[PDB]
């Protein structure tokens, strides 16, 4: 299937600082991608349901962007509430659904 | 809206019955899937079932060992894990899929 | 007479928003086009079948 | 397909008639009716709205020795008259043919909405009518008409009463 | 014995239309695209009254035929009205040169 | 839907072909055929009948010093020619598109009349054909073609021969 | 009938989406797509190609004492302008109505090709989708899309998995 | 349902005399009404099948009329053959069909 | 065209089988109903059955006591009257309904 990886294993910025995460696919996805934010001990929460389109109940702090194989999550101002593990999924090619390993965002 | 039971743990070579019940969803118009989070690992998709029950998918890593059945009248999803391995110890989650199945499937409710 | 129109023909003034008229070939103003037809009825409704 | 229309149905162009233990009567399918109305209303307006006449003066005066010009002016008026008359007649006939087929199409689509929704819980009898195998009270009739009918809910009763 | 029937509206309308394939089709509702009414009056065009010369023609009015003296004078005219019975102008026999051109220029 | 037409069918535009123990051949469905003919005949006549030319005289003569008028007359003739030519070409193409779809619609409706009438007493095979499960002799074929077929009468034979 | 279109389907106007154990994605139905394209392309060209303007010169000059002629010339230009504007607007609207219905018709016909081919080996679910009762791998999906599916081959598996 | 009543319980006129019967509904019927004439010992005969439209086999002597809730039967000339009990039914609202009590027409 | 049998009378608490046979009608394209005329009373509608046999109606006054069945192959209509009351003594008639069922239903043949 489509292999998803995430290079910025650790993203660590001070409170209020702008920060981003990247996701890369081995195959073209064409924006059929979704982003999650997982708090420790919890199931992951969906934050962006399309590669860039924001999920219901999610603040303006998060938005995404992307193209064929490269996708980005932007956090406009990291909050004390946002240290979390972030993940990309894909749904362009999915007998199985697949996910990347995920990365952590932390606050200085 | 969804209650999950992980089945507790058994030693390798054994088996487990896992089960979820949903009250906040119709569970007739939605497909469901299982996702497994091993401690220290990323998030792995394991299996999927449509509401018609005629359509099921499994990850290669569990084929021949895991199986799904559901009963829409009970709002319940069942997963039977046979021939368990040490690698199968993980947190299992029940996830309600999107309504728009043939196109955008993004796992919105956990 | 002390009346207002937008189209005037020798038989009297014409006051309409419809595209065609069958009153007279000669007009002054922002007039409907003259046609030789006696009926231009456009259906909007259902075939009417009492039974 | 359907033999004729209904006169008790006075609340819209398209709709349903029902009879059940608790009552009977007619009611319009408002979504279907309103969409047909808006489509057609806009169609009529388009035919009218698209013509935009400039302020003009049609009559012309020619004298004793200007007969060739007077006849040229007549030629122009006659040419325009034939064009407008011919096009106006054909436009109306063509639009009328389509308006009537449009309406017939909508009736069939309404029928199919119900046929697909009811599946095996009702016998299809003909002339636009269905019969329920299971008891179908006012609550049921509304869910069928509204596109919210629960097929599985009545499938046991319906199959038992089928044979 | 619960049943449901699908159908359509009927009315007491006697309005018929023609179609390409059929003639004299009765319909429940119809709109008339052809105007066959007039009010029997000569009205103002865009707010301006016509010049009504009555029994005089334009040459009479412009030259001052003795019988056109009673006509009133408007400062503006939207169009000119002459009756079919009009017959007063060029009372001293002769040609009025480019009469039609003058008539056209004075129409408004 | 259907691969092509039939040449043995020479008594009308639409119809049936049959084969049974007692014989075979083609026959027109007269009600369908006549209605299609009357509809189309009237259509053609409408296109022709609606134009009504006044007695006229097209040519005009101008002299040595009237070139601007002669050119005005030409402008008028050319304008009318382009309008009539363009409208005539499009009218014919548009009417032809619809005539052919009209005919295709009628064939499908004929098919459905039979499919609905036969229900489970015949296998639907394709390309416009059905096969009876029960014996269907000349009397039977006529009742199917005529819309008078008795489904219940043969339902026992037909289901027994189904499996 | 169908809620909306697909964006991953970038190889043609009409087509299929599939998901099976071995993969998923979109592919155009090339025969359907190409025929729709050729039909429409020819339609557009016809609208343009049919008009054939002669070399002309529209403007005319008249003097101080030729006002009636100048106004005749204006009458001619205005008449032609209203005819062309009105006919052009209606032609475009009429053609657009039909182009869009044409496309919708083709989608339904594609659906029926498959429904008729699959019969009882797949559940018809809705919104343009079918589910196979039997395992249907890439070889199977291609035979369904290509009109070469073998119904009998899978009928035993499909009925066993039905109940 | 719709309750039908008939006020003129006895209608008694001389031979050849014009006579009428009324029917009243508690709810609008909209001409979905029928009239019957019953001879003693017989099932009732249908005379008018619509509120006003005459049934096949019925003479011109009988005709009806009506509106939303009020209906009338007119006998243009009562014959020696017509003493009978008359009834109104309705079929506008009918899980059950309903009838009024009926009235008698007699000859003096 | 239609022959009727009223079943004769029994005392209250008993039951009766009523039956009609039609020869002048198809009895497959027409619905049928029963109408009851008590002596000294007006005409009361009692019950209705469609030709499909899937549709039946009863007057409230007889619900739970009267029932209808038909057999189209025999051109016959049957009515079973259970738990009879004194009030049920009446003349029963079989009436052939109109062909135009969903709209104008005026009982044209008795
Ligand atoms: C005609 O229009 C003018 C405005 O331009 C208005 O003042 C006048 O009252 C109108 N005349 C009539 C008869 O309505
Ligand atoms: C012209 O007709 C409209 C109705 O179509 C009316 O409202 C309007 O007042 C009329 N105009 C005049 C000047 O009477
Ligand atoms: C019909 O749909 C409306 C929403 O448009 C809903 O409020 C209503 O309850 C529905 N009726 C039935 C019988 O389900
Ligand atoms: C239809 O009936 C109504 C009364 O209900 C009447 O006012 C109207 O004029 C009638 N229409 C026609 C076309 O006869
Ligand atoms: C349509 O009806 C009119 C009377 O209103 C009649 O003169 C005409 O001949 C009829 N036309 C057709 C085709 O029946
Ligand atoms: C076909 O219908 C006609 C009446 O139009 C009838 O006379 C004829 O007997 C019918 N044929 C069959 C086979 O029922
Ligand atoms: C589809 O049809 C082509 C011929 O046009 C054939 O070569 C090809 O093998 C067919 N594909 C399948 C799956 O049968």
């Amino acid at each position: 299937e489509i292999v998803m990886t995430q290079s910025p294993a650790t993203l660590s910025v001070s409170p209020g600082e702008r920060a981003t995460l990247s996701c890369r696919a081995s195959q073209t996805i064409r924006s059929d991608l979704a982003w999650y934010q997982q708090k420790p001990g919890q199931p992951p929460r969906l934050i962006i349901y399309g590669a860039s389109t924001r999920a219901t109940g999610i603040p303006a702090r998060f938005s995404g962007s992307g193209s064929g194989t490269e996708f980005t999550l932007t956090i406009s101002s990291l909050q004390s509430e946002d240290s979390a593990v972030y993940f990309c999924q894909q749904y362009n090619n999915w007998p199985p659904l697949t996910f990347g390993g995920g990365t952590k965002v932390e606050i200085k | 809206q969804l209650v999950e039971s992980g089945g507790d743990l058994v030693q390798p070579g054994g088996s487990l019955r896992l089960s979820c019940v949903v009250s906040g969803f119709t569970f007739s118009t939605y497909s469901m899937n299982w996702v497994r989070q091993a401690p220290g690992k990323g998030l792995e998709w394991v299996s999927y079932i449509s509401s018609s029950s005629l359509s099921r998918y499994y990850a290669d890593s569990v084929k021949g060992r895991f199986t799904i059945s559901r009963d829409n009248a009970k709002n319940s999803l069942s997963l039977q894990l046979n021939s368990l391995r040490a690698e199968d110890t993980a947190v299992y989650y029940c996830v309600r899929g999107s309504i728009t199945w043939p196109t955008e499937y993004y796992l919105d409710y956990w | 007479h002390d009346c207002n129109t937008t189209c005037q023909t020798p038989k009297g003034a014409i006051n309409t928003s419809l595209p065609f008229q069958n009153i007279h070939p000669i007009t002054i103003g922002k007039c409907p086009k003259y046609v030789k037809s006696t009926k231009l009825r456009l259906a909007t409704g259902l075939r009417n079948i009492p039974s | 397909f359907i033999e004729g229309g209904w006169t008790g149905m006075v609340d819209g162009w398209y709709g349903y008639h029902h009879q059940n233990e608790q009552g009977s009567g007619y009611a319009a399918d408002l979504k279907s009716t309103q969409n047909a109305i808006d489509k057609i209303t806009n169609k009529v307006n388009s035919v009218i709205e698209k013509m935009n006449t400039q302020f003009t003066a049609v009559g012309k005066e020619f004298n004793h020795l200007e007969k060739r010009i007077e006849n040229l002016n007549k030629k122009v008026d006659d040419g325009f008259l034939d064009i407008w008359t011919y096009n106006a007649e054909l436009l109306v006939l063509l639009e009328n043919e389509r308006t009537l087929d449009y309406h017939d199409s909508n009736v069939k689509n309404l029928y199919e909405k119900v046929r697909s929704q009811l599946k095996n819980n009702a016998k299809e009898i003909g002339n636009g009518c269905f019969e329920f195998y299971h008891k179908c009270d006012n609550t049921c009739m509304e869910s069928v008409k509204n596109g919210t009918y629960d097929y599985p809910k009545y499938s046991e009763e319906a199959k038992l009463n089928r044979e | 014995g619960d049943t449901l029937c699908i159908g359509y509206h009927a009315n007491n309308s006697t309005d018929t239309v023609d179609t390409v394939l059929e003639k004299n089709v009765t319909v429940t509702h119809s709109v008339n695209l052809l105007e066959d009414k007039h009010n029997g009056k000569l009205c103002k065009l865009r707010g301006v009254a016509p010049l009504h010369l009555g029994k005089c023609n334009i040459a009479g009015w412009i030259l001052g035929n003795p019988e056109c003296e009673s006509l009133s004078t408007a400062s503006s005219w939207s169009y000119i009205v002459e009756t079919p019975s009009s017959d007063n102008g060029t009372c001293y026999p002769g040609d009025f040169i480019d009469y039609e051109e003058l008539r056209e220029q004075l129409s408004s």
